[PDB]
This record gives C-alpha cells, sequence and structure tokens, in this order.
C-alpha cells in the first residue's frame, strides 16, 4: 500500500494567545486592515486595542456609557466606530484614545455597525428597527431607512461602498442603494443574524437562527451552499470568509467551538477548541493565516489561532 | 452588550 497523502490543503489553526482584560461578555472584534491591531468591544463598556500578532494589551479606550455590541474599523486603520445599548455610536481616534463624534439618532440600542470602503461613510442598524447612514467628517445623519420590522443584526458596505445589505431578526436579509436609500432586493423564515458581503463582490453570507449559515448570490437571489455542523440558535454571531490561505468559511458557535469549513466543498475542515462560553465573534487577518475568536461571560477572553495554511 | 444577553 503505497499511499500518498490527499493534496486538498485543510487548515492547521492551532492556539498561540489567550487576550485576558475585559470584565464582562465580549461583543465582538476585528482586525485593523493594516494588520497590526485587533480591536475587541464587551459588554464592560470599553473597547481593547491588542497587538494583532502577539496579542499584547496595547490600550483601553472608553467613553460609551452601557455595553457596546459592535466596533470597526476606517479602512486607514486611524478610526474606529462603536455601536453601543448607550443608543449612540461613537467615533475614535485609536491613537488618541479621543472620541470625535457621538452619533445621536436611534431610539433604542445600536445593535452593528461599518464604515465604507472611502471611510467617509459608516452604516448603523438598530433595535429601532432602522437602519442610519452617517457623515464621518460631520458626524451627521444622512439618512434613515425602514430597514425592517424588528431589530436589525447586522450591516456592510459592498466592496465599491454602492450597496449596504441589511439582516434582521424579521426574517429578512435586503440591499439597499447607498446613494438614495432604496431598497434594490429582498432575500426571503428563521431569524436572520447576520450578513455580510463577499469579498469577491458576488455573494453575501448570512446565518440564520436554525443552525444554518447559507452563501447567496444575491443578484440572481439563489442560495447556492449551506454551511451546517454548528450551533446557532439564539445569539447573533459573526461569520467570515478566510482568504489568505485556504478559502474557508469561519464562524463561531453555541457549544463553544469556533467552526471552519471548506467554501466549496461545505466540509467542516477543523473545529477549535478552548472556549468556555459561546464563541460570538470571529475575525480573520487581512494578511496571515489567523484568527481572532471570542466569547461570553464564563470566559470573557479572546484566542488568537495561527495556521500554516 | 444586546448582542451578549
Amino acid at each position: 500500500a503505497t499511499q500518498s497523502k490527499p493534496t486538498p490543503v485543510k487548515p492547521n489553526y492551532a492556539l498561540k494567545f489567550t487576550l485576558a482584560g475585559h470584565t464582562k461578555a465580549v461583543s465582538s472584534v476585528k482586525f485593523s486592515p493594516n494588520g497590526e491591531w485587533l480591536a475587541s468591544s464587551s459588554a464592560d463598556k470599553l473597547i481593547k486595542i491588542w497587538g494583532a500578532y502577539d496579542g499584547k494589551f496595547e490600550k483601553t479606550i472608553s467613553g460609551h456609557k452601557l455595553g457596546i455590541s459592535d466596533v470597526a474599523w476606517s479602512s486607514d486603520s486611524n478610526l474606529l466606530v462603536s455601536a453601543s445599548d448607550d443608543k449612540t455610536l461613537k467615533i475614535w481616534d485609536v491613537s488618541s484614545g479621543k472620541c470625535l463624534k457621538t452619533l445621536k439618532g436611534h431610539s433604542n440600542y445600536v445593535f452593528c455597525c461599518n464604515f465604507n470602503p472611502q471611510s467617509n461613510l459608516i452604516v448603523s442598524g438598530s433595535f429601532d428597527e432602522s437602519v442610519r447612514i452617517w457623515d464621518v467628517k460631520t458626524g451627521k445623519c444622512l439618512k434613515t431607512l425602514p430597514a425592517h420590522s424588528d431589530p436589525v443584526s447586522a450591516v456592510h458596505f459592498n466592496r465599491d461602498g454602492s450597496l449596504i445589505v441589511s439582516s434582521s431578526y424579521d426574517g429578512l436579509c435586503r440591499i439597499w442603494d447607498t446613494a438614495s436609500g432604496q431598497c434594490l432586493k429582498t432575500l426571503i423564515n428563521p431569524p436572520v443574524s447576520f450578513v455580510k458581503f463577499s469579498p469577491n463582490g458576488k455573494y453575501i453570507l448570512a446565518a440564520t437562527l436554525d443552525n444554518t449559515l447559507k452563501l447567496w448570490d444575491y443578484s440572481k437571489g439563489k442560495c447556492l451552499k449551506t454551511y451546517t455542523g454548528h450551533k446557532n440558535e439564539k445569539y447573533c454571531i459573526f461569520a467570515n470568509f478566510s482568504v489568505t490561505g485556504g478559502k474557508w468559511i469561519v464562524s463561531g458557535s453555541e457549544d463553544n467551538l469556533v467552526y471552519i469549513w471548506n467554501l466549496q466543498t461545505k466540509e467542516i475542515v477543523q473545529k477549535l477548541q478552548g472556549h468556555t462560553d459561546v464563541v460570538i465573534s470571529t475575525a480573520c487577518h487581512p494578511t496571515e493565516n489567523i484568527i481572532a475568536s471570542a466569547a461570553l461571560e464564563n470566559d470573557k477572553t479572546i484566542k488568537l489561532w495561527k495556521s500554516d495554511c | 452588550x444586546x448582542r451578549a444577553x
């Protein structure tokens, strides 16, 4: 029996660092576009910045009055925006930790946020069922979209900023024209807990609270791939496209594991064990094979995992 | 957290 070793690459993510410091559940982790930093947000009302490579604690950014559900980086890695239960977003100068602007308008928890590629705009989603588009320079609300009939779980700009995708507990995904705020398409029903555009421009990845992730061709309105095997019935867990090595889909799970699927085959190619509560958030480093994962109250840590491929 | 329960 000669026997070789199968050819299709699989990842070998291994735990490298555990990042401790938040005093309540972590909500979101995101790598800076320049690869240097990881930002985390927490129910503890804080943002923390850490070294992306070595997990070294860098600083805490405070100012929100209640917990934070999401953070996002500007394209030039200079600014962060956070979404809080205090009904505001804040825009932060990362280097100084200064709050540059407070974005007021939502009438309930702000749950999700993102800059556009140009980083002249921010999009937000709220428990008030609306999506708002904000000018970064002035901090003023440019448009309010009557986007959904239940809390908005996610908002994301496409790669040229001309579209926004939103998801909601109402069971819908909608695509919006940025320039006009008009709805271009409705995809439709379990609650949709997460959505984002693919890096290749053509798809959206959407999570539903029936333990399912789906890759949609948004133009054609068709589901091209389904990813299962994890547990997601309760929380709005982030999912990601990993593209620095093999082409994976990465998500947290309510069984305390990080799941990694082959994007094309839909097979689970790794499960990362370590966390002691629900893995609410994962992020993939922009240039290296590094995943950051974060967990809820029983754990409160972030973990950095690295792969050869 | 709202996301954390």
